[PDB]
């Protein structure tokens, strides 16, 4: 249940990579889970990040609403770098996605 | 001393002076503002051009010229009025592009409240532009009204009870003067309402992101901000109004009144063109007006639709691309509807009618999957 | 047909050399409100 | 509605600003805006632009081909 690597997955990668750099939310300092949009899962996300990364995703924020009321962008050096590019919410997002899918099935029977 | 306390200026405050807003509105959050403006412009030349009007079959068309030659100004006053119909739509159709572009239908209410201020507006015109008996005034008249016509079992009964006849004539012309002056106090309402629910969640912005962190007060930013962008709108208005006041407005209808005969070409007034050519595409009586409903009926599906995790389409290349495949549809539909029903524009017509709903119904829903999945969520 | 042709002209004159006037001064008072947005700077220093 | 001081929790973010009396209020309006729009330009065009070309060359066409098909020409009636 494993091996593989191809020259196709580095196509698909070149393919995600490169949509990255197109929709361009790493240009204003944004990294992907800073854009998601905040329905209740997401809030409950939100609301349980550790203060570090509470507090870094507010500043994130904070730096790309600036720029786009100057509608300005970051030097080249400064945009999030795919790859570099950390899944921060996901594993809460999934988390809370569980738990309330779990809640789902009880009230079905 | 306090704007806080007092029951009313409270609201004022409320709605003007310490609201939070986004610090990064664009200039496409100005059109609710303008629309506003709008509203009013169109009451206050509305009324006075209500004080020398008059609405029997007879007098109608002439009244009018009274105002243009006669009345003080009235010349001013009524272009000011037609010209601000115009704008009124400009900004409709700017106000609905942003709130799809940017995710704004998110906001359920504001959004489906906003959709009753279109039809009630859209209603609102169309009695307007009966009113001077012109010929386009006449048989435009006489093309919408029977619309309800073709609703099945209960059509005619319909249309002869909005005639108050056997077509429109004399019953028509009064009624719709006075529901046209009516609407717009009750368009008024339903927007205080449109208002109170988005005040709520307060304003969404360019990048589809809350802005809770970064919120500034409503005044001295946007207060000016509105300001300013009140005067494009005016220097907009003025231009035609005083430039080109005949430009929008067809020929036809400074000729009086022919029951009995249907000008060659009968062309709509312009923000009615690419519902026209919708309704048109399709030769069956039922299913065009049904296209015709549906083409604006759509917007309350739209919410339905979202499909990216993501709310604006700043950072989605592929919806923005349909986006605007869909304004240029728009623009195709606008072009077609202006044009007789002949060879190459009767297909065309149809492409760009298949395209609109294809693109709305189905495109957009899937480039947004496909987003999402090229972004790994 | 257009009786009023030459007062609207005179007007819309106006409305041009008015227009010409007020835009770029009501558009200099809103850059002046919104300097103090603009040109703000912005520094996280998180323990 | 929601009130300033009840918006949301923020922790560790100065802020330094200028009084407008003490700023410009147009800095380098062409100095560093042209080429700034030029680049939202560049950024945009890509997807704004295309679909309005595409109906601008169904425009020309769609005409060309009214005209040409209808009034021009009666075509050959020949006896
Ligand atoms: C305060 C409520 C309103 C009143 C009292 C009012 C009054 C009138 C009157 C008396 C006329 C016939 C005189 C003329 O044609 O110049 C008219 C025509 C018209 N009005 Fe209104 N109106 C009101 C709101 C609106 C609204 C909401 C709209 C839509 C923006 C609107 C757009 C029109 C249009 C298109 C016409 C036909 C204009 C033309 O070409 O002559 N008015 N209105
Ligand atoms: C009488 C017609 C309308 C009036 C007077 C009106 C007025 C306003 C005002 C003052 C705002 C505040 C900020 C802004 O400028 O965006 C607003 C925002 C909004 N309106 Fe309307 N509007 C009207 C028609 C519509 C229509 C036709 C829709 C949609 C069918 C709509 C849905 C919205 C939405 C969704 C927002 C959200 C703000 C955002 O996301 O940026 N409204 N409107
Ligand atoms: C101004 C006008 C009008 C006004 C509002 C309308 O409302 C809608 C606008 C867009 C989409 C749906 C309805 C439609 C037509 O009223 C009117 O008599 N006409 N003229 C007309 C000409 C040919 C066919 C049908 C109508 C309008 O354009």
């Amino acid at each position: 249940g494993r091996p593989a690597v191809s020259a196709s997955s580095r196509w698909l990668e070149g393919i995600r990579k490169w949509y990255y750099n197109a929709a361009g939310f790493n240009k204003l300092g944004l990294m992907r889970d800073d854009t998601i949009h905040e329905n209740d899962d997401v809030k409950e996300a939100i609301r349980r990040l550790p203060e570090n990364l509470y507090d870094d995703r507010v500043f994130r924020i904070k730096r790309a609403l600036d720029l786009s009321m100057r509608q300005q962008i970051l030097p080249k050096e400064q945009w999030t770098k795919y790859e570099e590019d950390k899944s921060y919410l996901e594993p809460y997002l999934k988390e809370v996605i569980r738990e309330r899918k779990e809640r789902e099935e009880w009230a079905k029977k | 001393n306090i704007r806080k306390s007092h029951p009313l200026m409270k609201i004022v405050n409320n709605a003007f002076i310490d609201l939070p807003a986004p610090s990064n509105i664009s200039s496409w959050w100005n059109f609710g503002s303008l629309l506003g403006i709008c509203l009013i412009l169109q009451i206050l030349t509305g009324l006075f051009l209500a004080m020398h009007y008059t609405s029997d079959t007879t007098t109608a068309f002439s009244s009018v010229t009274h105002i243009c030659r006669d009345v003080n100004y009235g010349w001013i006053i009524r272009y000011m009025h037609a010209n601000g119909a115009s704008m009124f739509f400009i900004c409709l159709y700017m106000h609905v592009g942003r709130g799809l572009y940017y995710g704004s239908y998110t906001f359920l209410e504001t959004w489906n409240i906003g959709v009753i201020l279109l039809l009630t507006v859209m209603a609102t015109a169309f009695m307007g532009y009966v009113l001077p008996w012109g010929q386009m005034s006449f048989w435009g008249a006489t093309v919408i009204t029977n619309l309800l016509s073709a609703i099945p079992y209960i059509g005619t009964n319909l249309v002869e009870w909005i005639w108050g006849g056997f077509s429109v004539d004399k019953a028509t012309l009064t009624r719709f003067f006075a529901f046209h002056f009516i609407l717009p106090f009750i368009i008024m309402a339903i927007a205080m309402v449109h208002l109170l629910f988005l005040h709520e969640t307060g304003s969404n912005n360019p990048t589809g992101i809350s802005s809770d962190v970064d919120k500034i007060p409503f005044h001295p930013y946007y207060t000016i901000k509105d300001i300013l962008g009140a005067l494009l709108l005016i220097l907009a208005l003025m231009l035609l109004v005083l430039f080109a006041p005949d430009l929008l407005g067809d020929p036809d209808n400074y000729t009086p009144a022919n029951p009995l005969n249907t000008p060659p070409h009968i062309k709509p007034e312009w923000y009615f063109l690419f519902a026209y050519a919708i309704l048109r595409s399709i030769p069956n009586k039922l299913g065009g007006v049904l296209a015709l409903a549906f083409s604006i009926l759509i917007l309350a599906l739209i919410p339905l639709l979202h499909t990216s995790k993501q709310r604006s389409m700043m950072f989605r290349p592929l919806s923005q691309c349909l986006f605007w495949a869909l304004v240029a549809d728009l623009l195709t539909l606008t072009w077609i509807g202006g044009q007789p029903v002949e060879h190459p524009y009767i297909t065309i017509g149809q492409l760009a009618s298949v395209l609109y709903f294809l693109l709305i119904l189905v495109l957009m829903p899937t480039a947004g999957t496909i987003e999402n999945k090229l972004l790994k969520w | 047909a257009e009786p009023e042709h030459d007062h609207r002209k005179r007007m819309g004159l106006k409305m041009l050399l008015m227009m010409g006037l007020l835009l770029p001064l009501v558009y200099a008072m809103k850059r002046h409100k919104w300097s103090v947005l603009k040109s703000r700077k912005l520094a996280y220093r998180p323990p | 509605g929601r009130q300033f001081g009840h918006l949301t929790r923020v922790r560790h973010v100065i802020t330094y600003s200028l009084s407008p009396f003490e700023q410009r209020a147009f800095p380098h309006y062409f100095s560093k805006g042209i080429p700034n729009v030029l680049r939202r330009t560049r950024a945009c065009i890509l997807r704004v632009a295309p679909p309005f070309v595409a109906f601008y060359l169904v425009y020309t066409w769609g005409t060309q081909e009214f005209e040409k098909s209808k009034r021009k020409n009666p075509a050959a009636y020949e006896n």
